[PDB]
DNA sequence: ATTTTGTAGCTACTTATACAAAATTCAGGAAAATTTTTCTGTATAATGGGAGCTGTCACGGATGCA
DNA sequence: TGCATCCGTGAAACAGAAAAATTTTCCTGAATTTTGTATAAGTAGCTACAAAAT
């Protein structure tokens, strides 16, 4: 589940910094790139941009 | 960022002092300095013009308006008053402007003065009460031509003795030496200024090796020094200063109060003074005054001067309606609270809430309550965003208005907007990095925070009325690594050590414990069978045992009992696996019928539940 | 069998132009008016202030020393 | 010279004057509309008219 692949994620990847940072500015990407595509306003970009690197990347 | 690597302290030479305050118009005629000590007008409220809030040489206080006038909007910006020579630059320009003041007497900066070295007498190998003299004029020196004589260089002449060297005149034989009697650090000025000093480092070197056994500390102390001037630029008469500089106006803001009232800046106050002090001396040698006087007064000017940079160091604390100590330039960025410490490493940011706390249960952990009333600022943005991408909202006022009027999406949208999106709290200033985590913000009723029983140990808190303070992370940025980093959850263990630091605490140990305890007589459903299933449970639940009641359990995997039992007892030696064998809790079924066929274990009904809810939530 | 369609047509007929001085106002100037700010004097004689505070430290220095 | 003390840290004058300012006036001047005003055609109208569809 999201909880447990945000574990994996970085269970498993570079520095726990180095990760974030790349989700992050991923999910920025994620954000500016499809901007307000579906709605999002639940699967926040962030999130997106977590599971699609815990499990889609993954 | 990417505007400068390195700093450069240093000081700054007369040239520089007046390179703060130039502001040369192109009716080519300089400015930047302040020809008045005098504030605001009494009548109108305008900068005087040269005073400490003179605008042509700070600023027009007025964004793009000439104090002289004629223009009063940006549109006249570049161009400026032909009549005022008001610099139009809308108004931030000031805060940053400088001036400075050309002073009519030298005054040794306090810092080099009577500080801890006393630099300056380190390099005038002169100790205070002697070089402290020359300031405040209270002495002579020889000078290196007032001694050329009988007089002996650095010699204090105080004046009885300096007019003992008027005395023996030069109407009589010799007294060809020179003068620069040393009554005003003006002298000071060019003792300093006398030396070279290529010489030091190297020729006053020649000590170093020799005197082995010598002060050693004074000397190479006096090197390291020179050495460094040379080293740097710094010539030390650099430290006798002459003009000054002085802050943008509206740091020594002053300010119209609504009660009519003002409110006076020390800074300007210390300021003026001096100006007065200067002037009027500067009248003085004008009026040619006899000295005592004019004598007197630089000494005073001096210390102006000098409380300004430091009240209360070394003469006598200047006093003014404030009824207690001013605040000199240095001491505002000291100390507990100069600048550094606290408006700089410590901010006081928004975007923040504080609170009662209190337990909230039914609200799990890595969750925290939130109230309504504080959640909106908090998120105040973020949701008149969503307004206008819902579209409901069509100008944001639009928003503002209806958000304060709570419509539907208030608190329908805002949680919208909200979940996700990690809030970090805190228990008053905390050392610890736990201290703060990253936590999911749920709304709430009433005005506390929920707080989860889990994470008080962490932040150490009561409930007894402490109070928290709520922070929220924006970029988006931010946010990842509150998840990904603070969220409460995923902090389990003290980093100090690995301990946990969860850990249930009380009750809920009893619980467990008087769950799962062993009540003695034990009878209800004890020594009772069960298989799996979760049966026991369902005996419990009609009480087919109790509790706190030893029963056998069908479970095939393993006990830790504690108080190992491993080798048996009491075998059971009758036919197939049987030697079936007991143990203090276990009892099983090897041999013939198998490897461990049988398996219940003597253990209380609550037992087995606690295991079970581990072992559920664990895997499955 | 009128009517609407016409075509071959204009004339009336009306924008369009552009100028245009005339308005017609506005701004700035200039005073000038005056109000407010400064400046200066003052004659018996007069000749050192205020305060208090009195409970860490340290250190390095502490030269100062006996 | 280690061993004093001993810096000072982290916690109400005035009248007389004048001169300023300033400031109201002006005025004015110009600059700036509007309107008059042409202006000039072309015109889009419009008004009969005519044969051929009710």
């Amino acid at each position: 589940q999201i909880m447990h692949r945000a574990e994996d994620l970085i269970s498993a990847a570079s520095n726990r910094y180095r990760i974030t940072v790349q989700v992050a500015n991923r999910a920025k990407r994620r954000r500016y790139e499809e901007f307000e595509s579906a709605e999002d306003a639940m699967m926040k970009p962030v999130l997106r941009a977590i599971i699609e690197m815990s499990d889609e990347l993954t | 960022t990417n505007q400068f690597d390195y700093v450069k302290i240093g000081l700054a030479s007369p040239e520089r002092i007046r390179q703060w305050g130039e502001r040369t118009l192109p009716n080519g005629q300089v400015v930047g300095e302040v020809t008045k000590p005098e504030t605001i007008n009494y009548r109108t409220l305008k900068p005087e013009m040269d005073g400490l809030f003179c605008e042509r040489i700070f600023g027009p206080a007025k964004d793009w308006e000439c104090h002289c006038g004629k223009y009063k909007r940006v549109r006249h910006r570049g161009i400026v008053c032909e009549r005022c020579g008001v610099e139009v630059t809308e108004s931030r320009v000031r805060r940053h402007r400088m001036g400075y003041i050309k002073l009519a007497a030298p005054v040794a900066h306090v810092w080099y003065l009577k500080g801890i070295p006393s630099y300056i007498s380190i390099l005038l190998d002169m100790p205070l009460r002697d070089v402290e003299q020359i300031v405040y004029f209270n002495s002579y020196v020889v000078l290196s031509p007032g001694n050329a004589e009988t007089l002996t260089y650095k010699q204090l002449l105080s004046e009885d003795q300096w007019l003992e060297i008027e005395d023996q005149i030069y109407s009589e034989d010799s007294q060809l030496q020179g003068v620069e009697v040393g009554i005003g650090a003006e002298a000071l000025l060019r003792l300093l200024a006398d030396i070279n000093l290529e010489q030091e480092a190297e020729s006053l070197r020649e000590e170093i090796g020799s005197a082995k056994g010598q002060k050693r500390a004074k000397l190479i102390k006096r090197l390291r020094v020179i050495d460094n001037f040379i080293a740097t630029g710094s010539k030390p008469e650099w430290m006798v200063m002459t003009v000054i500089p002085v802050i943008p106006p509206d740091l020594r803001p002053m300010v119209q109060l609504d009660g009519g009232r003002f409110a006076t800046s020390d800074l300007n106050d210390l300021y003026r003074r001096v100006i007065n002090r200067n002037n009027r001396l500067a009248r003085l040698q004008e009026i040619l005054a006899p000295e005592i006087i004019v004598r007197n007064e630089k000494r005073m000017l001096q210390e102006a001067v000098d409380a300004l940079i430091d009240n209360g160091r070394r003469g006598r604390t200047v006093v003014g309606a404030n009824n207690r100590p001013l605040k000199s330039l240095s001491d505002i960025i000291e100390g507990k609270q100069g600048r550094f410490r606290q408006n700089l490493l410590g901010k006081r940011v928004d975007y923040s809430g504080r609170s009662v706390i209190v337990v909230g249960p039914k609200l799990k952990i890595h969750q925290c309550g939130l109230p309504r009333e504080m959640a909106i600022e908090l998120f105040q943005p973020f949701v008149i965003n969503r307004l206008i991408r819902s579209g409901m909202v069509n100008n944001i006022k639009a928003a503002k208005k209806l958000i304060s009027r709570n419509d539907p999406s208030v608190w329908d949208v805002l949680e919208e907007v909200i979940e996700g999106h990690p809030v970090m709290l805190n228990r008053a200033p905390t050392l610890h990095r736990l201290g703060i985590q990253a936590f999911e913000p749920i709304l709430v009723e009433g005005r506390a925070i929920q707080l989860h029983p889990l994470v008080c140990p962490a932040f150490n808190a009561d409930f007894d009325g402490d109070q928290m303070a709520v922070h929220v992370p924006l970029s988006l940025e931010s946010q990842a690594e509150a998840r990904l980093l603070m969220l409460a959850s995923n902090n389990i263990l003290s980093p100090a050590t690995g301990r946990p630091i969860i850990t249930p605490s009380q009750d809920m140990v009893l619980g467990a414990y008087y769950l799962t305890a062993e009540n003695p007589g034990a009878t209800k459903g004890a020594g009772k069978y069960f298989a799996s299933l979760d049966d026991v449970i369902m005996a419990f639940q009609q009480e087919q045992i109790d509790l706190h009641a030893y029963v056998y359990v069908r479970f095939d995997g393993d006990v830790e009992s504690d108080q190992p039992d491993t080798e048996p007892v009491k075998v059971t030696t009758n036919e197939d696996g049987s030697r079936t064998v007991l143990y203090k809790y276990r009892r099983v079924r090897e041999d013939a019928q198998g490897n461990v066929i049988s398996q219940y274990i003597y253990t209380t009904p609550g037992r087995v539940i606690y295991n079970k809810a581990i072992q559920e939530a664990l895997a499955s």
